[PDB]
């Protein structure tokens, strides 16, 4: 799940 | 408000052996450009993340695909990938492809060149498919639909400005948006099955983005 | 000319167990209806016979599905048939079809009831949906585009005439085509898969389309 | 293929 998440916290 | 400025600005700032394989390394690669280009949509970031989430997760393969589809409208018959590789009818064919490729270049590609499409119509019509209320999960649809809609009235009038000539050239960018996600289904398809076969290396966001909901 | 007027007949003209088994019997009996309404829509029949057969052989599906739609904004969480029998979330449910019938509620039915969509509107999507040229095999794929060009003009103007408060209305109409693109897709192949087993009774118009290009 | 196209014929 976590790629996204992480990129879109920036 | 949504201005069309920002949204080509967001178009701007991330511009740059096997087919299949080419293919699976450019996907992946444009996935990390995707989230960079979305952040600098207008009121995309102050959407909660969950939803920031399912949107990119719903609308991610036709978003790229509607990239490369304009990306190469100054190409003979083939597609330029991200990684700067050229896919031609022949390779494509030649991958077992042939016919989802085909589609691209006469329902996409071509018809992206011939009405002159600009990178602002693009962002736009890229923009409308981010924003998707139709989405399983979003806990304020009503509300990406309320972004959707400032989307498409800012390029209607873009279009009546910077092409008063052509009245129905709004309605011709909406109408490409059917084959875009009927063409999208075929691709996101044949991913799998390169992904069960498992001989094609998939590197790890695009792997993530293969996997259930 | 292209009149909103006409359109409308031709939508009036053709107004009249086991779910799936009703749905598979309601297909057959709506593909002859689509026929004659075909016939009543301008400039149709004044196209070869060759390419009337395969607009009507491309667009079927998404056709009928937009129909039944349109015709169940009048019912909670089910769908009316054209034999008459009602479908509801729970029998589709219990038929093994829930999810797609689900999309169909929110994605279709739902939208249409909500922006109280009218006959008309409905008409002039299903127009421009049958006057597909992105269709393979057509003789004059260009004649195609200038009728569907001509559908959509006469669309936009009777919107901003019969609806000048909205001015996005128009937009809203031609974004739902990309959700009846998908669901069509998604219902042909649960359509497929009920030939291949064959338990399902499947009658010879509705036998003839689910055949080889 | 024949139906659709009898059909058509009226
Ligand atoms: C052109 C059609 C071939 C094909 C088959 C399966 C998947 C895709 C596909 C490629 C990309 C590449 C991105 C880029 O280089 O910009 C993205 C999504 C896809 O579904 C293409
Ligand atoms: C509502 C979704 C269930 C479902 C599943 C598979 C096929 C269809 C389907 C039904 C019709 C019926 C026509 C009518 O009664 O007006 C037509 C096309 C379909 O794909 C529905």
């Amino acid at each position: 799940h976590k790629i996204l998440h992480r990129l879109l916290q920036d | 408000d949504m201005p069309v400025e920002r949204i080509l600005e967001a178009e701007l700032a991330v511009e740059p052996n096997d087919p299949v394989t080419n293919i699976c390394q450019a996907a992946d690669k444009q996935l990390f450009t995707l989230v960079e280009w979305a952040k600098r949509i207008p009121h995309f970031s102050e959407l909660p993340l969950d939803d920031q989430v399912i949107l990119l997760r719903a609308g991610w393969n036709e978003l790229l695909i509607a990239s490369f589809s304009h990306r190469s409208i100054a190409v003979k018959d083939g597609i330029l990938l991200a990684t700067g590789l050229h896919v031609h009818r022949n390779s494509a064919h030649s991958a077992g492809v042939g016919a989802i490729f085909d589609r691209v270049l006469t329902e996409l590609v071509s018809k992206m060149r011939d009405m002159q499409m600009d990178k602002t119509e693009l962002g736009c019509l890229r923009a409308i498919v981010l924003f998707n209320p139709d989405s399983k999960g979003l806990s304020n649809p009503a509300e990406v639909e309320a972004l959707r809609e400032k989307v498409y009235a800012s390029l209607e009038a873009y279009c009546k400005h910077k092409y008063p000539e052509q009245p129905g050239r709004f309605a011709k960018l909406l109408l490409r948006l059917p084959a875009l996600r009927s063409i999208g289904l075929k691709c996101l398809e044949h991913l799998f099955f390169f992904k069960l076969i498992g001989d094609t290396p998939i590197d790890t966001f695009l792997m993530e983005m293969l996997e259930a909901p």
